[PDB]
């Protein structure tokens, strides 16, 4: 999982 | 504010493929020349600008069956089927032609734009 | 000896995306509680074990309407189905506990992983 | 494209  | 999960569309459309081989929830035959290849409507919509023409046409969304142009190849279809569902696309010496052209009658621009790269550099 | 395009599984599901916002090719209405969602069966099934094991049902794979159990929070389902369409999850402080149990009943095993992760950090 |  990211910051997008 | 959103997370984003970096592999969901890649495992999205690996699940999509399985469905695809085990021949579930596929809901058209395409057929080219002698040959019938079985695919998700959703898929070829989002991969291809002719599918996405034919199957948003009030008329042609409720067929089951769909007849391509006769000049159109079986192993290039194939090829290109198979890089929708995986974005792996198996370009050889030996297909590139009948890939490109398929591949321009499907509308699918990024694979018409390195079908002629690699066409210009032999 | 295959080429990749790196966002093509990106585009695909982008694409899918406006085909479920504009309505085109849905085939299953998800009702939830007084809500009602409108989704394609192969989506929901490449992201969610539960739908996965409905659609291959010889006998639910051809129902237009799903009714979720009454428990399952409208809220909790609509932000994980923007998830299944975009890669993206609205996980909010007032939304994570509906979120993490809403995925825990769908079998969406990534998403209950970092439910389950930003629970701990708090 | 890449070789993957
Ligand atoms: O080279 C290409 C690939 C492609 C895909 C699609 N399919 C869509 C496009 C839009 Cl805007 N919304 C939804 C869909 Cl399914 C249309 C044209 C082309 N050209
Ligand atoms: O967390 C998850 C996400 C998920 C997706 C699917 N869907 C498939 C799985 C296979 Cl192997 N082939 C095809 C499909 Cl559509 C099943 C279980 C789970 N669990
Ligand atoms: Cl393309
Ligand atoms: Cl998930």
């Amino acid at each position: 999982w990211v910051i997008p | 504010s959103c997370i984003q999960f970096t592999r969901h569309a890649s495992d999205v459309l690996l699940n999509l493929n399985r469905l695809r081989s085990r021949d579930i929830l596929t809901d058209v035959v395409i057929v080219v020349s002698r040959e019938q290849f079985r695919a998700h409507k959703t898929v070829l919509m989002a991969c291809s600008g002719l599918f996405y023409s034919i199957f948003t046409d009030q008329l042609k969304c409720n067929l089951s069956v769909i007849n391509l142009d006769p000049e159109i190849n079986p192993e290039g279809f194939c090829i290109l089927l198979d890089f929708m569902y995986t974005s792996r696309l198996n370009l050889r010496e030996g297909n590139i032609m009948a890939v490109m052209a398929t591949a321009m009658y499907l509308q699918m621009e990024h694979v018409v734009d390195t079908c002629r790269k690699f066409i210009k550099a032999s």
